[PDB]
C-alpha cells in the first residue's frame, strides 16, 4: 500500500520469522480483500466515512425553520408588536428589555439516496420551538418545563 | 405399548376389528323424540338433547355430555364410539 | 375474568337441568347396555 | 411528558428527623430563553461497512477487531488441546500432528486417491478407475480438511517430477478438479494454485518424435485454459493477481532468447489473464518489429520441427489476436493497412480472413 | 444526588429481572401510573358506600370489565385478551374444516387475492 | 408417576395392546467447462434438441413441441433457419430417424461426460442418456480436444493429412481440417461408471477435530438503537432491517445501484431505499423463495407484503387481535405462518385475504416460529407460565408433538435440512437439541452468556451449527463428536468475538463461510 | 367470490393485473344421513 | 368555500411548523414525505395541528386568568419560587384543567417520600 | 485509461 498499488484499511488511524519469499509459497497466511467502498475507515472526529460520494444529496437550507407566507408573516409581527407595548408599559410604570425571536438553523447535512431525515431529537426541539412561540403569542411570559413537555407530547 | 391408529380412520376398520364386542350406544328413534335403550323417558328432537344427534349426523365424539358417559363406564374403542339406531319412524 | 358469548352459556345451563331431571341426579344409569346388540 | 430530554433532577425537604420527601426540581423560565436556544447536532445518516471476523477459524489481528487485551475456549476434562491450536493463539505450546486433526477415514480416502490417479497402467480398468477418482474429488461434498493438503500435493508433485508429462497432466486434472467442487471456498488458495500451473505453460523443458511435441503443446494449452479460469474466477478477492500474472507473460514474450515453445505458452497466457484489451493495449503495437527479429529467422529454418514449432507459434498469435472481438473492394483496401501495421507474416493471415469489426478494432491503435 | 425510594426499588427490581440498562424517567412514570390507579379505584370506592374492603373489592372488580386484561397467565388465566379457550377452540374447528387452496405449479408465487381485496388505483 | 396416569389413560379409552429441462442442463453444464472443451460438447446440442421435437410430434403433444420449438429457436436462428422452417413425414425426417447421428468426442470429455451424467441422473440425466442411446452414437478416439487453432488442427493442416473415417460425419470437424480450410457401450458405460464411483466412499469419523469455518460481518453504523429485525435475502444480494420508527430499509451488499420497473425510475442510481406505510414497530421482516416480495409485520398489528420490483405495498393482512411478533415465508414460498400477542398461530397462502389454518392450544404469547423443510408442518414457542415447543400439522391443524424442558424465554428455532434434528435457544445461554420423531431431547451446548441467542443456523449437511448472541459472540457447534480412536461444553468447535456488536443475523453459505450482521455500539 | 385472483404484473400501474353388525355404516350411511336429517327438520 | 380553492392557496396559508418536523411525523404514522405526497397535503396536516394548539393555548389562557380556601388542586404537583414579577406563568394546573376538556389526564404526584 | 490509449 505505500506503494499505492492497493487500498487497505489495516492502518491502525483507520478505527480509533520474516520469511524472505513472495506470499504465495505461504498460502495459510493470506486474507482475502474488501472492496474499498466498503471498508471501514473513520476520520479524525471518530466518524465513520461514506465511500459513495456520487449518491449524496445536501440537505437544503431553511429546511429546520418555519415556511414563509401571509400567515407565517404577521404572527411575529403580532408578537413583535406585543414586546414593544410591554416596553412602553415598564416606562409608563417606572414614571425591562428583551430581544427578538431568531430561529436558529442546523449545520450542512448531507442524505445518502432520497429519502426523510430521521433524528428524533432535533425534530422534537423544532416542534417545542413551535409550540413555544404558539403559547407565547396566546398570552403568557413565563412557562414550566414540565408543562411544555407534557404540551409538545 | 399400544396399537397406534391408522392415518386415516374409517368405519371399516373399527367394525371389522372389533366384531364380537358390545356397542357402545343404543338409540330409538321416534316420529318426534328419541330414546336410549335403558331410559325410561324421552327426548323431544327440539330439546337441548338435539345436539347429540347432530353428532350423530357429523360423525364426532359429543365432549359436551363426556363426564356422562364416564359415570356410566361407556366403552371407548380406540376412541371411537360404537352406536346403534333402531328406527321406528317409517 | 375469562369470556365468552351468552348463547353458549344459556345452552350449556339448559343441557345441564334436562340431563340432572333425566338422570334423577346422577343415581339412574340411562346409557346402560344389556345384551350384545 | 416523559420523553423529554432534560435531565432528571430531585430536591429534598423535611418534615422532621428521618422524615424525608422529594419533589421533582423546576423553574420558572422565560419564553425568550426557549425560542432562541440553539438546536442539538444531527447525527450522520446510516451506513455499513465489511471485514473479515475469522478466515478458516483464525480472527486476523486488524483495527476492525477486537484487542486480544480484551473465556472463549472449553478448558474442562474432556476438551481436547488440539483445539487450542485450531484458534491459532500464541501462546500455545502444543504443536499438533496430522493423526491428531485427521480422521483415518480421510486418511485412508487421500491414500486411495493419489493412488489411483497417478497410476501409468494402460488397462482400461485403470482408466475408469481414475475418472471416478476425478469424479469423486470434483463432487464430494466432505473434504473440507484436506483442502491445503491437496494444494501442497499438486505443488510437490510438479515440483519434482518435471520431467514426467503423464504426471504433470494428472496434476493439471487434479487442479482444474479441486477448483469446480462448490462445496470450497478457494479465495486465499488461488495464488498459491497458480504458481504450478503457470510452471506448466513457460518452463523451458517439458519431459524428456512427433508425440513427445503432441504431448508438450497439449499440455500448455490445458494449462493456459485453467490459468484463465483461474484469473476469471478468483481475481477480485486477490486484487493484484491479474496484473502480477499479465506482467510475467508479457516479460516473458518479448525476449528473443526464448526458444519458440515458451513463446507459444507466454503469447497464450497473456491472452488468458490479460483479456482483449491486453492484446490490444500491449501486444499489437509491438508485433511489428518481433516478426521482423524473431520470426523470420525461424522461418528460414528447414527442418520438419521448425516448420512445426513455426506454425504453433503462428496460429497462436492469430489465435490471441482473433480474441479481441471473438464492402466489396474497398474493404480489401482497410486489410492493405494492417499489412502494414502487423506486418506480413500476421498481417497477411488476419487481412485472410475477411473480417471488418476485427480490422477497425485492429486499426484503432495505429497511433500507439 | 436526592432520589426517593420505591425508585432505588423499582430499579432494583428491574435488574434483577434481567435489564441491563434503562431510561431514568422509566420509575418516575412507573410511581406516577400507581398515583393515578390508586386515586380511580379509591374515587370508585367512595361512591359505591366510612368504606369497607368489599365497596374496594366491588370497585376493582368493575374496573376489571374494561381495562388490564392482560398479564402472563397461563392455565385459565386471562390473558392475551382474556377468551375463553373452548370458544376459540370451535372457531378453529370452523376454519380448519375446509380443504386447502388447490394451486397449480404455475400459479404458485404469483397468483394475488381478488381485485376487492387488493391496493389497486390508490395513488 | 405420569407413566401410570398415561397408561391408566389408554386403557380406558380403548387401545389394545419434460425434455426442455434436461436440454437447459447440458447447455448449463456445457457454459460451465473449460474453453478448450467447448468446442467438441457443442456438437450434442443439435441432435439433443431435433430428435426430441420429432418426439413430441410422434406423441401427439403437438402444443408442447410447438413451445419446445419456439424456445430454442432463437439459438439457432443464425444457422439453422431452413432446418427450423422446414420442422415448423418428410423424407428428411425418415432419414433422421433410419439414420443414427454420429457425434465423435474425446476419450477423456467422454468419461467426464458420463460420469456428470451418471451424477445428475434423476434431474435430467435419464432423458440425455436415453437419446444419446437411442438416436446417437458417440465414436469416441483417443485424439486430444479439437479446435480451429488447436495443436491437432495445425498438425493435420501442416502435414496435410487425410480425414478420419469416425470424424467424417449442422458443423463438422471436416470443415475444420478438409483442404477447403470403436462403437459404443453406452448402458454398461453407465454400470461401469456407478461401480467405479462406489469404490470411493466415506463411511465413518474415528479421530480428528471439527471443521474450520470462515466469518463475514456486515457492521451498521449510526442506527442509534432504532433497529429492531435484520434479514438476508436468499442469495445473499440484499439486507433488510425494519426500525423503531415504522419504516423499513432495505441496502444492496455490494454497493450497486437498486433497479426499478417503473419507466419514471429508469436508470436510477441509488443503493438503499425506504418502504413506509406502517403505523408503528416493524418486529418482523421475511424475503421470498432474486427474491421479489418482502414480508413485514408491526405492533399495529397488520401484515404487509411488498414488491421488490416496484417498491410498493401490494396487500394487507388484518386477522390478528393485538400486536404481530413474527412472519415467515414457507420453504418454497407461497405459504406462510404469523404469530403474536393473541396467543394463536396463523397460516395463511398469498392467494387469500383470511387465514386458512388456525392453530389454538398455547396458554401465553408466542415467542419463536418455524417451519419443516417439506412445507407441511410448523412449529412454535411460548413464553412465561407456558415453556414449551408445539408441533401442528398443516392439513389437519392438529398439535403433533410437544417439547418441554426450557426454563428461560424461547429466542430462536431451527430445524436441520435433513428434516430429522430440532434446535432451540433460550435466554440463559442453552441450546437444545431435539429429536423429532422420538420427542426426545439428544442434548444441551453451553458456553453462550446470558440475554438472548437471536440466530441459529445449520450447514448444508446439517452436521455443523452455528448461532450467534447479545453477548459479541458468533460459535459454532458440533452436532457428533467423533468416536474415540482409543461453563462450556467439549462439543464446541470456535468462538470468534465481535468489536461491541451484538449479533442479530447469521447463515451459512453453500460453502464452510458464514456472514453475519449487527449494529455497531461505541459506547 | 372464493376464485377471486388476481396476478403479480410488475408492467402494471400497481404491478397487479386484473383478470378480464347389522347396516353397517358404509353401506347406509346415506339412508341414515336422510333419516337424521327428517329428524333435525 | 370548495376544497379546490382552499388547496389552491395554500401560499398563504402555510403554518410555522418546519417542513422537516412535517415529514419526520408523517413517515412514524405511515405517509411518505412530500417528495412522492403533494406538499399540498402536508401544509393542510400541519395547518391543522397548529389549529388545534392554538385551541388548547385559549384555553388554559382563560383558565389562567378566571384564577386571578385559595389553595391548589391536588394532583398538579410542579413549579419552583413560582416566577417573578405580574406576569402570567403557563403551570401545570392550568393546563390540565384545559386538556381535561379534550379527553387527556395529567395528573401527578407532588411528592413522593 | 482505455479512452486515454485511444486517443490519437
Amino acid at each position: 500500500e505505500a506503494l499505492g498499488l492497493i487500498k487497505t484499511a489495516y492502518s491502525d488511524s483507520s478505527v480509533t520469522a520474516d520469511r524472505a519469499v513472495p506470499s504465495y509459497y505461504e498460502p495459510q497466511t493470506i486474507i482475502p480483500d474488501i472492496d474499498p467502498k466498503l471498508q471501514w475507515v473513520e476520520d479524525g472526529e471518530g466518524q465513520v466515512i461514506n465511500q459513495f460520494e456520487d449518491m449524496l444529496q445536501l440537505v437544503p437550507p431553511g429546511h429546520f425553520t418555519a415556511p414563509s407566507s401571509r400567515l407565517t408573516r404577521r404572527i411575529d409581527a403580532n408578537i413583535r408588536q406585543m414586546q414593544e407595548t410591554r416596553k412602553l408599559c415598564s416606562k409608563i410604570g417606572v414614571i425591562i428589555q428583551t430581544h427578538p425571536f431568531v430561529e436558529a438553523d442546523i449545520e450542512p447535512h448531507y442524505i445518502s439516496g432520497e429519502g426523510p431525515v430521521m433524528a428524533g431529537e432535533v425534530c422534537r426541539s423544532a416542534l417545542q420551538r413551535s409550540v413555544a412561540k404558539i403559547f407565547y403569542h396566546a398570552g403568557f411570559e413565563e412557562l414550566q418545563p414540565s408543562a411544555l413537555d407534557c404540551i409538545t407530547d | 405399548t399400544f396399537d397406534a391408529p391408522p392415518y386415516v380412520i374409517t368405519p371399516e376398520y373399527i367394525l371389522k376389528k372389533f366384531a364380537g364386542h358390545p356397542p357402545s350406544l343404543i338409540v330409538h328413534l321416534y316420529q318426534n323424540h328419541f330414546r336410549f335403550d335403558q331410559q325410561e323417558g324421552m327426548f323431544q328432537y327440539k330439546s337441548p338433547m338435539r345436539i347429540f344427534i347432530e353428532h350423530l349426523r357429523n360423525r364426532t365424539v359429543p365432549h359436551e355430555i363426556m363426564e356422562y358417559l364416564i359415570q356410566g363406564g361407556v366403552p371407548f374403542y380406540e376412541g371411537c364410539l360404537i352406536v346403534q339406531v333402531f328406527d321406528h319412524r317409517t | 375474568p375469562v369470556f365468552a358469548p351468552l348463547k353458549r352459556q344459556y345452552q350449556l345451563a339448559r343441557l345441564h337441568e334436562q340431563l340432572q331431571a333425566a338422570t334423577n341426579g346422577g343415581r339412574t344409569n340411562i346409557f346402560k347396555v344389556v345384551g350384545f346388540g | 411528558g416523559y420523553e423529554s430530554t432534560r435531565p432528571l433532577r430531585y430536591g429534598e425537604a423535611s418534615l422532621g428527623p428521618g422524615q424525608p420527601l422529594f419533589y421533582i426540581d423546576d423553574e420558572e423560565v422565560d419564553f425568550e430563553k426557549v425560542i432562541n436556544a440553539p438546536l442539538p447536532k444531527v447525527p450522520r445518516d446510516m451506513t455499513f461497512t465489511a471485514h473479515w471476523l475469522a478466515v478458516e477459524g483464525v480472527q486476523p489481528s486488524i483495527p476492525q477487531n477486537p484487542t486480544t487485551a480484551e473465556d472463549l475456549l472449553p478448558k474442562g476434562p474432556g476438551a481436547n488441546p488440539a483445539l487450542a491450536a485450531l484458534a491459532g493463539n500464541d501462546n500455545v505450546s502444543f504443536r499438533p500432528s496430522v493423526k491428531h486433526v485427521i480422521s483415518k477415514e480421510l486418511i485412508l480416502y487421500f491414500d486411495k486417491i493419489q493412488a489411483a490417479i497417478l497410476d501409468d497402467d494402460p488397462d482400461e480398468e485403470k482408466m475408469r478407475l481414475r475418472q471416478a477418482a476425478l469424479e469423486s474429488v470434483r463432487s464430494d461434498p466432505g473434504l473440507h480438511q484436506l483442502l491445503p493438503y491437496f494444494v501442497n500435493f499438486i505443488t510437490n508433485q510438479v515440483t519434482h517430477h518435471l520431467d514426467d508429462l503423464f504426471i504433470l497432466r494428472q496434476m493439471m486434472e487434479l487442479a482444474e478438479a479441486v477448483v469446480q467442487n462448490p462445496t470450497l471456498f478457494i479465495d486465499p488458495y488461488a495464488s498459491a494454485l497458480a504458481a504450478p500451473v503457470l510452471t506448466c505453460l513457460m518452463s523451458r523443458k517439458l519431459g524428456k518424435i512427433d508425440s513427445t511435441l503432441r504431448e508438450q503443446y497439449s499440455l500448455r494449452e490445458l494449462a493456459a485454459s485453467l490459468l484463465s479460469m483461474i484469473a476469471r474466477k478468483y481475481g477480485a478477492s486477490n486484487a493484484l493477481l491479474r496484473p502480477k500474472l499479465t506482467r510475467t507473460c508479457l516479460k516473458h514474450f518479448l525476449d528473443p532468447t526464448r526458444p519458440p515453445a515458451v513463446l507459444f505458452g507466454a503469447i497464450s497466457g497473456v491472452a488468458a489473464s490479460g483479456g482483449p484489451e491486453a492484446v490490444r493495449v500491449l501486444v499489437l503495437p509491438n508485433l511489428k518489429t518481433f516478426d521482423s527479429a524473431v520470426l523470420q529467422p525461424l522461418r528460414e529454418k528447414a527442418g520438419p520441427v521448425a516448420e512445426l514449432e513455426y506454425e504453433m507459434l503462428v496460429g497462436g498469435i492469430v489465435k490471441a489476436v482473433q480474441s479481441i472481438v471473438g464492402n466489396g473492394a474497398d474493404l480489401t483496401r482497410e486489410g492493405e493497412q494492417v499489412i502494414e501495421f502487423l506486418g506480413p507474416i500476421v498481417g497477411q493471415r488476419i487481412a485472410q480472413l475477411r473480417n471488418h469489426t476485427l480490422n477497425r478494432s485492429i486499426l484503432e491503435v495505429r497511433h500507439l | 444526588s436526592p432520589r426517593p425510594r420505591d425508585a432505588r426499588t423499582l430499579e432494583l427490581l428491574l435488574t434483577a429481572q434481567g435489564v441491563t440498562s434503562f431510561e431514568p424517567r422509566v420509575s418516575q412514570l412507573l410511581l406516577d401510573f400507581a398515583y393515578r390507579h390508586t386515586a380511580a379505584v379509591l374515587s370508585d370506592a367512595l361512591h359505591l358506600s366510612s368504606i369497607t374492603a368489599n365497596a374496594v373489592a366491588l370497585a376493582i372488580s368493575s374496573r376489571l370489565g374494561y381495562q388490564f386484561r392482560g398479564g402472563g397467565g397461563g392455565y385459565y388465566g386471562g390473558g392475551g385478551g382474556g377468551a375463553s379457550k373452548d370458544w376459540m377452540l370451535e372457531l378453529a374447528r370452523e376454519r380448519n374444516k375446509v380443504a386447502l387452496p388447490r394451486v397449480l405449479p404455475s400459479e404458485w408465487g404469483v397468483r394475488l387475492p381478488g381485485e376487492r381485496f387488493v391496493l389497486s388505483g390508490v395513488s | 408417576n405420569l407413566n401410570q396416569i398415561v397408561t391408566d389413560y389408554l386403557k380406558k379409552k380403548g387401545f389394545t395392546r419434460k425434455y426442455l429441462k434436461a436440454f437447459l442442463l447440458l447447455k448449463n453444464w456445457i457454459d460451465n467447462n473449460l474453453d478448450i472443451y467447448k468446442f467438441e460438447l457443442r456438437k450434442l446440442l443439435w441432435p439433443v434438441f431435433v430428435y426430441s421435437y420429432l418426439e413430441l410430434v410422434s406423441q401427439g403433444y403437438v402444443d408442447d413441441a410447438k413451445h419446445l420449438l419456439e424456445t430454442l429457436r432463437s439459438h439457432f436462428e443464425a444457422v439453422h433457419q431452413d432446418q427450423l422452417a422446414l420442422l415448423d413425414e418428410n423424407h428428411t425426417t425418415r432419414l433422421y430417424r433410419e439414420n443414427k447421428y454420429r457425434i465423435p468426442l474425446n476419450q477423456s470429455l467422454s468419461g467426464n461426460l458420463f460420469h456428470f451424467l451418471e451424477r445428475e441422473a434423476d434431474n435430467g440425466g435419464a432423458t440425455i442418456i436415453y437419446i444419446l442411446q437411442t438416436h446417437c452414437s458417440v465414436e469416441t478416439s483417443a485424439r486430444g480436444p479439437i479446435e480451429p487453432y488447436s495443436f491437432e488442427a495445425i498438425y493435420r493442416r501442416a502435414r496435410n493429412l487425410d480425414l478420419d473415417e469416425a470424424d467424417a460425419h449442422g458443423v463438422t470437424n471436416r470443415d475444420v481440417l478438409d483442404t477447403s480450410a470403436r462403437a459404443r457401450d453406452v448402458v454398461m458405460e453407465m454400470q461401469k461408471v456407478r461401480e467405479n464411483r462406489d469404490r470411493f466412499v466415506i463411511e465413518g469419523r474415528t479421530g480428528g477435530i471439527g471443521i474450520p469455518v470462515s466469518a463475514c460481518m456486515f457492521t451498521f453504523h449510526n442506527t442509534l438503537g432504532t433497529v429492531s429485525c435484520m434479514d438476508f435475502s436468499n442469495d445473499h444480494k440484499l439486507v433488510a432491517v425494519g426500525t423503531m420508527d415504522s419504516y423499513i430499509r432495505v441496502w444492496s451488499l455490494d454497493g450497486k445501484p437498486l433497479k426499478s420497473a417503473l419507466e419514471n425510475e429508469k436508470n436510477l442510481k441509488v443503493n438503499n431505499r425506504k418502504l413506509i406505510g406502517h403505523s408503528g414497530p416493524v418486529y418482523g421482516v421475511s424475503f421470498s423463495d432474486s427474491s421479489k416480495l418482502l414480508l413485514s409485520c408491526s405492533a399495529d398489528g397488520q401484515i404487509r407484503l411488498w414488491s421488490l420490483e416496484i417498491w410498493a405495498c401490494l396487500c394487507i393482512y388484518k386477522a390478528h387481535d393485538g400486536p404481530v411478533f413474527r412472519v415467515l415465508w414457507g420453504p418454497h414460498g407461497h405459504y406462510f405462518a404469523s404469530a403474536g400477542w393473541d396467543k394463536t398461530v396463523r397460516v395463511f397462502t398469498q392467494d387469500h385475504a383470511s387465514a386458512v389454518r388456525i392453530m389454538v392450544g398455547h396458554d401465553t404469547s408466542i415467542s419463536a416460529l418455524a417451519w419443516h423443510p417439506n412445507g407441511t408442518y410448523v412449529f412454535s414457542a411460548s413464553d412465561e407460565m407456558d415453556k414449551s415447543i408445539r408441533m401442528w400439522s398443516v392439513i389437519t391443524g392438529n398439535c403433533v408433538r410437544i417439547f418441554t424442558g426450557h426454563t428461560h424465554y424461547i429466542t430462536a428455532l431451527e430445524c436441520a435440512h435433513n428434516g430429522k434434528i430440532l434446535a432451540s435457544a433460550d435466554t440463559g445461554g442453552n441450546i437444545f437439541i431435539w429429536d423429532i420423531e422420538k420427542g426426545t431431547l439428544i442434548k444441551k451446548c453451553r458456553g453462550h452468556g446470558k440475554g438472548g441467542i437471536p440466530s441459529l443456523s445449520f450447514s448444508a449437511e446439517s452436521n455443523v451449527l452455528v448461532s450467534g448472541g447479545l453477548d459479541c459472540t458468533v460459535r459454532v457447534w458440533d452436532i457428533e463428536l467423533p468416536a474415540d480412536p482409543n461453563q462450556i461444553t467439549p462439543d464446541q468447535i470456535s468462538a470468534f468475538a465481535t468489536k461491541k456488536t451484538p449479533v442479530l443475523k447469521v447463515r451459512f453459505t453453500r460453502m464452510n463461510l458464514i456472514v453475519a450482521g449487527g449494529c455497531y455500539d461505541p459506547e | 367470490n372464493w376464485e377471486d385472483y388476481t396476478y403479480v404484473d410488475p408492467s402494471r400501474p400497481d404491478g397487479i393485473a386484473i383478470p378480464s353388525w347389522e347396516g353397517a355404516e358404509p353401506e347406509t350411511s346415506d339412508l341414515l344421513n336422510a333419516v337424521l336429517d327428517s329428524c333435525l327438520a | 368555500a370548495s376544497l379546490r380553492e382552499f388547496l389552491n392557496k395554500m401560499d398563504d396559508y402555510a403554518p410555522i411548523i418546519p417542513d422537516a418536523v412535517t415529514n419526520y411525523y408523517m413517515t412514524r404514522a405511515g405517509l411518505p414525505p412530500p417528495p412522492q405526497t403533494d406538499i399540498r397535503l402536508a401544509r393542510l396536516l400541519a395547518l391543522a395541528t397548529q389549529k388545534f394548539i392554538a385551541d388548547i393555548a385559549a384555553d388554559a389562557y382563560q383558565y389562567s386568568r378566571i384564577r386571578a380556601l385559595g389553595i391548589q388542586r391536588p394532583g398538579y404537583g410542579g413549579g419552583g419560587q413560582g416566577g417573578s414579577q405580574n406576569r402570567t406563568v403557563l403551570t401545570m394546573e392550568d393546563l390540565g384543567m384545559a386538556v381535561s376538556e379534550f379527553g387527556v389526564n395529567v395528573k401527578r404526584s407532588e411528592f413522593y417520600r | 485509461a482505455i479512452e486515454s490509449f485511444k486517443r490519437p
